[PDB]
């Protein structure tokens, strides 16, 4: 009649008009065939370069010192809600100009459009003001970790590439991000900081090495130290 | 609204059109009771 | 599509042609190439008519401004002639004191979404293909498919992360745990497809979380 019907199995089923339906996954493969490909879209969340640097960056900063964190923290949440804000208040604009469209010189509709747009225009200054007051305040107490995310950001796609002459060389994030812990909670280096970071780049590469090579095979370290070698440092042989 | 004849062809058919639809339904030439319109006539409601 | 047109000409459909031939490279079945004409129509329709209303309220807004300015612009002086033959001044100028950034600010949009809608056929090429195709390749072959295309089209400006979503709603996204990477935006928006089913490949349940988040409010 006017409605419809699904087959599920052996029953027959109303198919509400309603019906939204999504499905997770834990492993890129498994499992398509390429007759359940060409109807179902596919969506992969996948850890790329650019921002495997900045969480690493990010993490480095709340390791440094918490004030920083704190501070980058709250004025990126003010500053997003101030946005908000300041599109909501200039969401009625057009209120104010085609609410009626009649007696616009007569009502006090006009009377309050001039302190909502007095309201904006002061939320428009304060935020110029404040995206003033957190641009060098914020770079020159962040990048104080980059070169040391960029390599550490190198070496996990390094390591990435080891399954494909023997397999179970494959390693995760969650214990590369234990690691990065571990490069911390074990230093306690005090000294220059820009004499720190060559010191955590230093200590951070005997452990990811030491704990490549508890897993592999006694064939194979050779590989996995030049491979490691061309992975750092690609400027000390040349070309061809 | 539909309405239909009793020894009509078309009868049982058109009385699934009437209680699927939510029509209000007038019946003409009834000679009795009919075997069929028992369960609807009482209620019988299964739920889905 | 020229059954889905009634239902420049001929450059539209050779370049459809082009970039299929170019896409059957990675697997190209023509489910997904219906599933790409569905998803340009209805972009293309919902689009036109959110210009529409956006070209409408400004339109309405250049007259009350206008007619309101006309009236004011008498009326002190019909009520100074009553007074030379024989109160609202000061809230006109305190109007016009926020007129003179409103009517600044509201002026440019009529003309912006006028030259707007002459380019959104090729945009909502360029959006329905990176939805139909590039939700399963790493993230260089989206860079040199994106690259090629615009030049192609020959528009080598003109993104479209901004073009398909604005700022507020990013940073609502982001309110809630969404990775703030291009990929993980560029992939929430891709499910904004609803032709198909999405399928999230997700080794961390982060993006599955945001999605179980900001689906709190249907049932």
């Amino acid at each position: 009649g006017p409605r419809y019907v699904v087959q599920i199995g052996d029953k027959i089923i109303d198919y509400n008009e309603e019906f939204r339906l999504f499905l997770s996954t834990r492993n890129p493969n498994p499992f398509i065939p390429p007759d359940a490909a060409s109807i179902v879209t596919e969506v992969n969340f996948t850890t790329t370069r650019s921002g495997l640097r900045g969480q690493l960056l990010a993490l480095t900063i709340q390791h440094e010192k918490p004030d920083l964190e704190e501070q980058k923290t709250k004025l990126l949440q003010q500053e997003e809600d101030k946005k908000i804000q300041l599109a909501k208040l200039e969401e009625s604009l057009l209120e104010t100009l085609a609410t009626s469209q009649g007696n616009i010189l007569e009502n006090k509709d006009l009377i309050e459009s001039l302190n909502q747009t007095k309201a904006s225009s002061a939320l428009i200054q304060e935020s110029l003001k404040e995206s003033y007051k957190l641009q060098i305040s914020l770079d020159q107490e962040r990048d104080a970790y980059l070169p040391l995310a960029e390599s550490a950001s190198k070496m996990y796609f390094i390591i990435s590439d080891l399954s494909k002459i023997n397999n179970m060389y494959r390693f995760s994030l969650a214990a590369f991000l234990r690691l990065f812990q571990r490069a911390l909670q074990n230093k306690q280096d005090s000294e220059n900081t820009e004499q720190r970071i060559q010191s955590l780049i230093s200590s951070l590469q005997h452990m990811v090495y030491e704990y490549i090579c508890r897993c592999l095979f006694k064939a194979d370290q050779l590989m996995f130290a030049l491979h490691f070698v061309r992975g750092m440092h690609p400027e000390l042989f040349q070309e061809n | 609204l539909e309405v239909i004849n009793q020894q009509d062809s078309n009868f049982i058919t058109a009385l699934e059109l009437a209680v699927r639809f939510g029509k209000t339904l007038i019946i003409q030439e009834m000679d009795g009771v009919e075997p069929v319109l028992y369960p609807l006539l009482r209620r019988d409601l299964v739920a889905q | 599509p020229e059954m889905l047109f009634s239902e420049v000409d001929p450059d539209f459909l050779k370049s459809f042609l082009l970039i299929h031939e170019s896409c059957k490279a990675y697997g190209a079945t023509p489910s997904q190439y219906m599933t790409f004409l569905h998803v340009y129509s209805a972009i293309s329709s919902s689009k036109k008519k959110e210009l529409l209303k956006r070209q409408s309220h400004l339109q309405a807004g250049v007259s009350k401004l206008n007619e309101a300015k006309a009236l004011v612009d008498e009326l002190n002086r019909k009520a100074g002639e009553q007074s030379v033959l024989l109160e609202t001044i000061k809230a006109a100028e305190v109007l016009i004191n926020q007129l003179d950034r409103e009517h600044k600010r509201w002026n440019a949009q009529v003309v912006e979404i006028t030259e707007e809608l002459a380019t959104l056929p090729k945009r909502a090429q360029l959006a329905a293909a990176f939805i139909t195709y590039l939700s399963a390749a790493p993230e260089s072959l989206r860079k040199t498919c994106l690259e090629e295309w615009t030049k192609s089209a020959g528009l080598e400006k003109f993104d479209l992360r901004r073009f398909l979503c604005t700022e507020s709603e990013q940073l609502i996204w982001k309110s809630e745990g969404l990775p703030s990477d291009d990929l993980s935006i560029e992939n929430a928006l891709v499910i904004l497809q609803s032709r198909v089913c999405p399928f999230l490949i997700d080794p961390s349940s982060q993006a599955t979380e945001w999605l179980k988040t900001h689906l709190k409010d249907s049932r």
